[PDB]
């Protein structure tokens, strides 16, 4: 049970980190599309460029 | 058609180039190229900024100032005549899109800082950042990942225009294999890279990429990972020389994805570095000879400095 539960916990963390990375930048993609950020060129696109590392952390 | 980046600027704004009367921005220079040389050093000498045509190189008391910039100031210059320890003329051209590790305003500052506020005519100004630095990586997923830049403030115009034109989107035996994928880091900062629009749209895209005010840098990620095959390269004791050792170092100062075009003088290691690029890069390469005259030659030093010949020869 345990090692199979362990390797599946490895397997889901693989699935965790991958599609997170795949979506949060895809979120960061359309973050610009249809909106030039809140009040500046850089602003929430920094805001989103800093929020997404603590989500993995 | 669709082949128009920024052509060389100066065409007007000057009448009887003996500007003994006007020289107005040169008067800004000639103030400080002349107010500065009093106590045994010049601390001046603006490279003799001339608005039309080109400007010069001082190169007669370079010491450290213009002797470092005997080379470095020459990036967009070309130094077309050569001389003795005197002045040295140049021309001016497209060579800022090569100089893309630096901003057109950053050089403009040092263009002023060399010139001791010897101020531009503006002619160069209206031709400084006409093409913002922008690359085109060809990343592992078979065509390209839609790389932008280290710097973000360019997608803001782009993604508000481009997708509304065209969208984008055993153990130890394998432990090191992800340690290589661990090395696939942030591309020096943030990358801002998007997903391939189906490989048949970039031709439709490139013609509109330049259409605003940007220009694109096609790359070649063919060295770390490559999905098709790799030929047998082999550099059999081909000791070479630092004129062309610098060359591929200019072709590769970055990672494994950047194309290259290098000028040599005549009779130089022409059939060497391409043969060096034939083998080091690990590609499946092509030579386009001028005539069969070239074709016999270029394989021959390839037959010399490569042992890749077992009917492995395609002329």
């Amino acid at each position: 049970q345990e090692n199979e539960q362990r390797r599946l916990f490895i397997q889901k963390e693989e699935q965790l980190q991958q599609i997170l990375k795949r979506k949060n930048k895809q979120a960061f993609l359309d973050e610009l599309e249809s909106s030039d950020l809140p009040v500046a060129l850089l602003l929430a696109q920094h805001k989103d460029r800093s929020t997404q590392l603590e989500m993995q952390l | 058609p669709g082949n128009d980046p920024q052509e060389a600027v100066p065409s007007a704004a000057g009448k009887q180039v003996d500007e003994s009367g006007t020289k107005v921005d040169e008067y800004g220079a000639k103030d400080y190229r002349l107010q500065m040389p009093l106590k045994d050093d010049h601390t001046s000498r603006p490279l003799w900024v001339a608005p039309d045509g080109h400007i010069f190189l001082e190169a007669f008391s370079p010491v450290y100032k213009y002797a470092q910039d005997f080379l470095v100031a020459i990036a967009e210059p070309v130094c077309r005549p050569t001389h003795v320890h005197e002045y040295k003329l140049t021309a001016y051209s497209l060579y800022a899109a090569v100089s893309v590790g630096l901003q057109t305003s950053d050089i403009t500052e040092y263009l002023r800082k060399l010139s001791k506020t010897g101020v531009p005519d503006g002619i160069m100004q209206f031709i400084k950042l006409c093409t913002v630095s922008y690359g085109k990586v060809k990343l592992v997923l078979k065509h390209n990942r839609y790389f932008v830049e280290s710097c973000h403030p360019d997608v803001i115009q782009h993604l508000l225009q481009d997708p509304v034109i065209r969208e984008c989107r055993m153990d130890l035996f394998d432990f090191y294999e992800q340690m290589d994928k661990d090395e696939e880091e942030e591309e020096e900062t943030q990358t801002v890279s998007f997903e391939v629009k189906q490989e048949m749209i970039e031709e439709l895209q490139k013609r509109c990429i330049h259409l605003e005010y940007p220009l694109l840098a096609e790359y070649d990620f063919r060295n770390d990972s490559v999905n098709p095959d790799i030929n047998i390269d082999l550099k059999p004791t081909a000791v070479l020389r630092p004129y062309q050792e610098k060359s591929l170092r200019k072709m590769f100062g970055n990672g494994r994805a950047r194309s290259g075009v290098i000028v040599l003088p005549c009779g130089a290691g022409k059939s060497l570095v391409g043969v060096t690029a034939a083998c080091t890069v690990r590609k499946r390469c092509l030579v386009l000879g001028n005539s069969a005259v070239s074709v016999e030659q270029w394989k021959a030093q390839f037959k010399m400095w490569s042992t890749i010949d077992d009917s492995q020869i395609c002329r």
